[PDB]
């Protein structure tokens, strides 16, 4: 659709100019409504050093409804490939501000992932499992994530170089 | 007088007191921006803040920069 | 699933393996003879050209005396997904039903009504850009966002991954 | 020439038609071959409904092409 294409094209430029900290995102070149994000685990969180691939599927009525949020890389916090039930705290739960940027949505997602709140899609693991999946996340996206190789071919090239350096030390 | 980076990326200044509550801080943010406090979440050096507390509970020195990230709730 | 329904649907399945109707591939659930799954390939000279549309025919336990419930799962722009579609040969018309009608005729009625523009219960109003957009995204939807498609058509999921990889080359 | 028509019960019949024959003429020939309610059904080719006034040549229906009968209930 024309309205969402122009808005999401603007969102991408704003994100290219100033990406949100720890978050990279770009739209699928064959579908502007489907964005693919990569979350880098913050230092204080057990997800440190993790490469976390997920999708942001914007509805056809964009920008009037929220997107569907999923996570693909095994991480220990969310069930992979499961739509996350995230709503906006309000008197009416079905409230969506049409003016929230994509960077605002992703920053809120990371802030939720760093917390311990539960929702539809939240899984309960330990901290040793979140650290283990954080270490193997780069390997997963490079070899076991078909959508990662299609959307992020250059990041796959950064991953293979990274893993070779991980053999050192 | 403290600063908080809004969702748009801009930085706004707030006439506050360390005695004032986090909720009142968000009410001033709503007066400035329009985002209601229920839809607000504030971070400081890597940790969030609770509405029931005040500014002194997090020992926030005057003229500090805070990061406003959009809250997101789920059940 | 009665003995009479099981014999009929097995014969109807056998007839559709030998002579499948154009653009329509269908087979039942191995664990439920009554739950059939179809794949409509979008015909040419239609905005659905090249689309991969997955749906279901839920036959009642007392088949062949009551009509099945027709649905479509893949976002298509013609029908509301996961909603019972009111078609001439469907459970919306029980009194008109004839047990002698073949399963291929039921699917051809769904396909022909899909390529037309007559309104019915379950149909939606979209533009041509929206129909063609969903036709392009249909393969990616059934491959990664359709669990039932992955369980019923695992080999088509593999063909879809091959199709998408080559398109990204 | 000859064409094929799959009836509602899955049966296949053979019709002697000409490219000039209208879809309505074809439906009438079906009724001659076997008692048919023409107003009650429609003919399909290439996954799309065929209109009565148009010809097989207009629809590019060549020889030995198979047409399919689907039910046409008008009372929604």
């Amino acid at each position: 659709t024309k309205q969402a294409h122009k808005r999401l094209t603007k969102e991408y430029k704003l994100m290219v100019e100033n990406p949100p900290p720890y978050i990279l995102a770009r739209p699928n070149e064959d579908n502007i409504l489907e964005w693919h994000y990569i979350i880098t685990g913050p230092a204080d969180t057990p997800y440190k050093g993790g490469q976390y691939h997920g999708t942001l599927t914007f509805p056809s009525d964009y920008p009037y409804k929220p997107p569907a949020i999923r996570m693909i890389t095994p991480n220990g916090r969310f069930k992979p490939n499961t739509r996350l039930k995230l709503s906006m705290s309000d008197y009416h739960p079905d409230t969506w501000n049409p003016g929230w940027s994509v960077s605002t949505i992703l920053n809120g997602l990371l802030s939720f992932m760093t917390s311990d709140e539960a929702t539809t899609g939240s899984i309960t693991t330990s901290d040793h499992q979140k650290k283990t999946l954080a270490r193997n996340s780069i390997s997963y996206n490079t070899f076991q994530n078909v959508r990662f190789k299609l959307i992020f071919p250059e990041v796959v090239q950064e991953n293979v170089e990274t893993l070779e350096k991980r053999k050192l030390d | 007088q403290i600063f908080v980076k809004t969702l748009t990326g801009k930085t706004i200044t707030l006439e506050v007191e360390s005695s004032d509550t986090i909720d009142n801080v968000k009410s001033k943010i709503q007066d400035k921006e329009g985002i209601p406090p229920d839809q607000q979440r504030l971070i400081f050096a890597g940790k969030q803040l609770e509405d029931g507390r005040t500014l002194s509970d997090y020992n926030i020195q005057k003229e500090s920069t805070l990061h406003l990230v959009l809250r997101l709730r789920g059940g």
